[PDB]
């Protein structure tokens, strides 16, 4: 088998990614006055 | 600061709560099925699908 | 104005409870899976390994993959900065799961006071998460992880083995936390207003 995580560790930063570019949009939301 | 408020004023929430009592069991009629809901979920999952 | 405040308010907290739901959700994944490091191509012997259970190869050419370990039995796991890491993810666990128990308080108890329950419960999850983190490889001086990987792992030293997707998502996770933990607090003042 193909014993690299090199594919996993890069789907796992899209998803991290994607949650706290949602979690700062959120900030954007609340700290806009 | 962020919202002007020092420390206490931001984080703690020391400035009512104690005298909510009287509702002790009008918390858990609601709080304690939510939390034996979420165990059951938590528990069923990790054993039968997670592992 | 104030129609417009308060519907973002609510919106906004609708949102902050379902990424607290999303990150109880990758707490329990990054606990319960063993994908925290794992084989590379130059390591002497195959596998993978968590908090507590491990998975290690026989070693002829194929997985036979024998399993071993379990948060209930503290006996098996491999050292004690592995025990002191497991504990501290499990009451990081424990934490987030009582604040999306704590939900429920939304009908009787104010507005603020919850969030800001909440935001200290979840700083202290993320507080929690961070000691497992730092804690964690502390216990690669172990002899199954130094067996796995080789003599040149050592402590807070990966070696010849590599992080998997498990460790970076808890890292994700002690970042969503510290992030959620603000907004709390922030919205928290807000309804206050
Ligand atoms: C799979 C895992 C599932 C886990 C299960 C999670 C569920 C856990 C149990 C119960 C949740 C209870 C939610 C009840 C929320 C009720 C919120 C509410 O009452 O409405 C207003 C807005 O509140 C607020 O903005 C606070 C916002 C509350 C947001 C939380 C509820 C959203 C749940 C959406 C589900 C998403 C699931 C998706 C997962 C993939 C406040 O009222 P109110 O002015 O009159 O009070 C003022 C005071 O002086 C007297 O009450
Ligand atoms: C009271 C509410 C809010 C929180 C409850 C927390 C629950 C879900 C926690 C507390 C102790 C936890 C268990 C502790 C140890 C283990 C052994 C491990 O090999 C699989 C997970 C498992 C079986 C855990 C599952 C989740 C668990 C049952
Ligand atoms: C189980 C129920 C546990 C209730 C815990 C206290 C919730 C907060 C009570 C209101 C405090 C206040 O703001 O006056
Ligand atoms: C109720 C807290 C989240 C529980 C999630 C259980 C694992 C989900 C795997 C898809
Ligand atoms: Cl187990």
């Amino acid at each position: 088998d193909s014993r690299d995580y090199s594919t996993e560790l890069s789907v796992t930063v899209a998803v991290g990614a994607s949650l706290l570019f949602l979690n700062i949009l959120a900030f954007a939301a609340l700290y806009y006055k | 600061c962020l919202d002007g408020k020092d420390c206490a004023s931001f984080f703690c929430c020391f400035e009512d709560c104690h005298i909510r009592i009287a509702k002790m069991d009008s918390y858990a009629r609601i709080f304690f099925p939510t939390a034996f809901c979420l165990f059951n979920l938590v528990y069923w999952v990790s054993y039968l699908y997670l592992g | 104005y104030h129609e417009h405040y308060m519907r973002n308010s609510r919106a906004i907290g609708v949102l902050w409870a379902i990424f607290t739901i999303c990150f109880a959700i990758i707490n329990v994944v990054v606990f319960i899976q063993p994908y925290w490091v794992g084989d590379s191509v130059s390591t002497p012997k195959p596998g993978y390994f968590g908090l507590f259970h491990y998975c290690v190869g026989s070693g002829l050419a194929g997985r036979e993959l024998t399993c071993r370990g379990s948060f209930t039995d503290f006996s098996t796991i491999p050292s004690s900065a592995f025990k002191a890491a497991a504990f501290f993810v499990l009451l990081s666990m424990v934490l987030i799961l009582g604040c999306i128990t704590c939900f429920s308080l939304f009908f009787f108890c104010n507005t603020a006071t919850v969030y800001k329950i909440c935001a200290w419960m979840q700083l202290l999850a993320a507080l929690c998460l961070v000691l497992g983190c730092m804690i964690f490889p502390d216990g690669w001086d172990a002899e199954t992880i130094r067996d796995m990987c080789g003599a040149k792992t050592g402590k807070y030293s990966l070696g010849d083995c590599s992080v998997r997707w498990a460790y970076i998502l808890a890292i994700i996770g002690i970042l969503n936390a510290l992030i959620l933990s603000f907004l709390a607090f922030v919205l928290g003042n807000r309804q206050t207003d």
